[PDB]
């Protein structure tokens, strides 16, 4: 998700 | 001796975030909640950038880094909103953002008046307890590590260590100008009670947003991508009791 991308 | 930990928390504290709400239009449930949702999406971006810069956060398994953010965002954001409301308008209104300030009329129009008054009460506590900016920063950081799953995190041990260290830092902040162990104990009692008070509020909001997401299409409320994913996947784990807050008191 966009959150995962944001986190990584 | 420089306060390294506190220096870091102050340095990474997010700046002002606006909701993009049109305050020239008459208030409406759909517009108000759509703006709150957009503000949530915008703040989530800042919370992730902030969390990743917290001392020791990277020690957590990446899957756990994700989890803690997904479960604690509501509490984190409500706590910060309460602080803004206190500092900016002395709790007279809920300061969600410079362009999204809730007066009683908006609290009613939002259909979450009960939750709003509880958040206003939280805001008032910052003043009644004379919470310092530094106590606020440490407590907010601790809120990121205050809700975990029953099946445990990928590496529960690293999380437990990090949480313990943040509690330790809160102790240090309390003992700063306090040379009396009893005064420190009384302050710790006050702050842990305040921290605990955030959870029931966050739960009520979790329930409200979940219900709103389920019927969003018929009430014309828009949910941004990340918010919709988190509220449909992570929030229900909290509501179904699979993920629970860590309360200091019982
Ligand atoms: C976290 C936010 C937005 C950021 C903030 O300042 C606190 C506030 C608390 C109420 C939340 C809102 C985001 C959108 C939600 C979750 C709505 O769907 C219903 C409750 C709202």
């Amino acid at each position: 998700g966009l959150l995962w991308d944001l986190l990584t | 001796c420089q306060p390294i930990f506190l220096n870091v928390l102050e340095a990474i504290e997010p700046g002002v975030v606006c909701a993009g709400h049109d305050n020239n239009q008459p208030d409406s449930f759909a517009a108000l909640l759509s703006s709150l949702n957009e503000l949530g999406e915008r703040q989530l971006v800042h919370v992730v950038k902030w969390a990743k810069a917290l001392p020791g956060f990277r020690n957590l398994h990446v899957d756990d880094q994700m989890a803690v953010i997904q479960y604690s965002w509501m509490g984190l954001m409500v706590f910060a909103m309460g602080w803004r409301s206190f500092t900016n308008v002395n709790s007279r209104m809920l300061y969600f953002a410079p362009d999204l300030v809730f007066n009683e009329y908006r609290m009613h129009k939002s259909r979450m008046y009960s939750q709003c008054v509880r958040m206003r009460h939280l805001s008032q506590e910052f003043g009644w307890l004379q919470i310092t900016p530094q106590e606020f920063l440490c407590m907010k950081a601790l809120l990121l590590f205050s809700i975990i799953p029953v099946d445990g995190l990928k590496n529960q041990k690293f999380f437990d260590e990090l949480r313990m260290n943040y509690i330790k830092e809160l102790d240090r902040i309390i003992a700063c100008k306090r040379k009396n162990p009893t005064s420190c104990s009384r302050r710790f009692y006050q702050l842990t009670k305040l921290l605990d008070s955030v959870q029931p509020i966050a739960r009520e909001l979790h329930q409200f947003t979940f219900d709103l997401l389920i019927k969003s299409h018929m009430v014309s409320v828009d949910f941004p991508e990340m918010m919709a994913e988190i509220i449909s996947v992570q929030v229900p784990k909290i509501l179904s009791g699979k993920v629970k807050p860590i309360y200091f008191h019982t």
